[PDB]
């Protein structure tokens, strides 16, 4: 069927940059609405950033400017760059599907990304 | 911005009991609200998308009602394995927020 | 009986590119710019950028394009000589100054089928126009 | 009449009307208080009447009120890209107003559709009226129960009960272009009350002469616009009004 694998969670340093990786099977990253939503431990989900099929990147108010997203065409792998991270950004990020109004279907598996110094 | 809040966010009920989860958005979003189910240590799954309807593959026991600033998640048959954290999100919005979330447990 | 019924003004005038079209009907005067495909001898039975709506008889005309303006002049003096255009002088008053903007290097005439006509060519020549007291041209010398 | 026309095209199939050979009252248009949003980017509405163009295009469509901000030059978004894209350099105005009582009804307003799904952004001033069945097109079998493919057109959810910003706002965006062609649509021309027998500076269709104007006796030819003297000095003008 279709399965989304999320990877790239690990310890980083403030002001660093790590490449979050998401592998999607059965979906084309070119014509899909990838979105990133994180889940802090002991807390609910919260939106992070959104990218349209053709571009037009969107970011949350808290992480505006700090975060940059750039999906790669090679094997429809979803990517999410991080910049100027903080200790409060530790959470389990998740992948998204293309449905904007018809309701989401699947996420990524999700890996916790611990940020501290 | 549009903010969402679920009450009472902590409800305890037994099996085969009707439970209503309300996500009253602070700002009008019409019927564009999606219901999710986030089991612990797993990824959430959608139950109702946009207006009151059924996602392909979810049990028919899940239903919803209400539109605008009021919503209600209705479960006719409360199975023992549907107790998780439920989320509400504005589907037709550029900045899609998430609800506080409610906790379901064995009474 | 007004056999002449229209004019064509276009570089290609065969639907290849935009060409000025003048079609004259008793109801109204018709001008378009749309592209039409016409045969070698189009007979009349008995995208558009611009548009406009407005042998006793001799219908003189002068068509010219300068500064992107299509100018039409005319004069309908009665002629009692059926052989050739008569000796005499009759100035032509302007009718239309529509800014077509389409360069014209070719010309054609429309006829009706169930009748002579003349064609001159203009060229820069200094004239000395004599104006009447009422403002009309009575005489002119090259 | 286009603004007061009952029928308005949808956002995806936005109507394109070519306005030529007339005059538009931009002063009156800006003076109208019915417009909630009146944003001009190319020419200010005060000087729009003075500014003279040659071709005007009117795009009539109905969008959700929250997308009015997205409808703008150099703007990104679902509506701003997938079905109505504007150039980075813009010469025109954007007009929006409330339309809750006009088109929104108790029942669902499905007459208006939006390009929810699209493979890539559209070029400015380009419309995609093709109601293609499945945007993604992963498999050409055209299955009814699409999994990776979905219908790009979706009906707007309109209800007067909400009244929060999701209500439809009628938005029309103009485009003024200079095609190096003589003007057809230009601003209104203010005509002052003419005064005679008084030394008054005058401007008759660009004559811009100075002198005292008196009632004359000479009779022009009906096509002749202004007189002249022997020394090529203007000495008689036909009043246009
Ligand atoms: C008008 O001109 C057209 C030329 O195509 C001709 O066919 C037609 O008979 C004329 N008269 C009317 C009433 O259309
Ligand atoms: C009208 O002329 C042709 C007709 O095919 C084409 O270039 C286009 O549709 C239009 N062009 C211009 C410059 O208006
Ligand atoms: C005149 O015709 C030439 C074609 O040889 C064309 O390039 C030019 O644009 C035309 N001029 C006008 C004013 O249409
Ligand atoms: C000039 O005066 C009137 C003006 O309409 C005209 O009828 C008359 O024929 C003209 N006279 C001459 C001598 O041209
Ligand atoms: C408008 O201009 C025409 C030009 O001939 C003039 O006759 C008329 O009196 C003017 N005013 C109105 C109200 O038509």
């Amino acid at each position: 069927e279709v399965q989304l694998v999320e990877s790239g969670g690990g310890l980083v340093q403030p002001g660093g940059s790590l490449r979050l990786s998401c592998a999607a099977s059965g979906l084309t990253v070119s014509s899909n609405y990838m979105r990133w939503v994180r889940q802090a431990p002991g807390k609910g989900l919260e939106w992070v950033s959104l990218i349209y099929a053709g571009g037009s990147t969107f970011y949350a108010d808290s992480v505006k400017g700090r975060f940059i997203i750039s999906r790669h065409n090679s094997k429809n792998i979803l990517y999410l760059q991080m910049n100027s991270l903080r200790a409060e950004d530790t959470a389990v990020y998740f992948c998204a599907r293309d449905l904007y109004v018809f309701g989401m279907d699947v996420w990524g598996q999700g890996t916790a990304v611990t940020v501290s110094a | 911005d549009i903010q969402l809040t679920q009450s009472p966010s902590f409800l305890s009920a037994s099996v085969g009991d009707r439970v209503t989860i309300t996500c009253r958005a602070s700002q009008g979003i019409s019927s564009y609200l999606a219901w999710y189910q986030q089991k612990p240590g797993r990824a959430p799954k959608l139950l109702i998308y946009a207006a009151s309807t059924l996602q392909s593959g979810v049990p028919s026991r899940f239903s919803g009602s209400g539109s605008g600033t009021v919503f209600t998640l209705t479960i006719s048959s409360l199975q023992p394995e549907d107790f998780a954290t439920y989320y509400c999100q504005q589907l037709n919005s550029d900045s899609s927020t998430f609800g506080q979330g409610t906790k379901l447990e064995i009474k | 009986s007004n056999i002449i019924r229209g004019w064509i003004f276009g570089t290609t005038l065969d639907s290849k590119t935009q060409s000025l079209l003048i079609v004259n009907n008793a109801t109204n005067v018709v001008i378009k710019v749309c592209e039409f495909q016409f045969c070698n001898d189009p007979f009349l039975g008995v995208n558009c950028t611009f548009e406009y709506v407005s042998f006793k008889n001799l219908r003189e005309f002068v068509f010219k394009n300068i500064d992107g303006y299509f100018k039409i002049y005319s004069k309908h003096t009665p002629i009692n000589l059926v052989r050739d255009l008569p000796q005499g002088f009759s100035a032509l008053e302007p009718l239309v100054d529509l800014p077509i903007g389409i360069n014209i290097t070719r010309f054609q005439t429309l006829l009706a089928l169930h009748a002579a006509y003349y064609v001159g060519y203009l060229q820069p020549r200094t004239f000395l126009l004599k104006y009447n007291e009422n403002g009309t041209i009575t005489d002119a010398v090259d | 009449e286009v603004f007061n026309a009952t029928r308005f095209a949808s956002v995806y199939a936005w109507n394109r009307k070519r306005i030529s050979n007339c005059v538009a009252d931009y002063s009156v248009l800006y003076n109208s208080a019915s417009f909630s949003t009146f944003k001009c980017y190319g020419v200010s509405p005060t000087k729009l009447n003075d500014l003279c163009f040659t071709n005007v295009y009117a795009d009539s469509f109905v969008i959700r009120g929250d997308e009015v901000r997205q409808i703008a030059p150099g703007q990104t978004g679902k509506i701003a890209d997938y079905n109505y894209k504007l150039p980075d350099d813009f010469t025109g105005c954007v007009i929006a107003w409330n339309s809750n009582n006009l088109d929104s009804k108790v029942g669902g307003n499905y007459n208006y559709l939006y390009r929810l799904f699209r493979k890539s952004n559209l070029k400015p001033f380009e419309r995609d009226i093709s109601t293609e069945i499945y945007q993604a097109g992963s498999t050409p079998c055209n299955g009814v129960e699409g999994f990776n493919c979905y219908f790009p057109l979706q009906s707007y959810g309109f209800q007067p009960t909400n009244g929060v910003g999701y209500q439809p706002y009628r938005v029309v965006v103009l485009s003024f272009e200079l095609l190096h062609a003589p003007a057809t649509v230009c601003g209104p021309k203010k005509s002052t009350n003419l005064v005679k027998n008084k030394c008054v500076n005058f401007n008759f269709n660009g004559l811009t002469g100075t002198g005292v104007l008196t009632e004359s006796n000479k009779k022009f030819l009906p096509f002749q616009q202004f007189g002249r003297d022997i020394a090529d000095t203007t000495d008689a003008v036909r009043d246009p009004q």
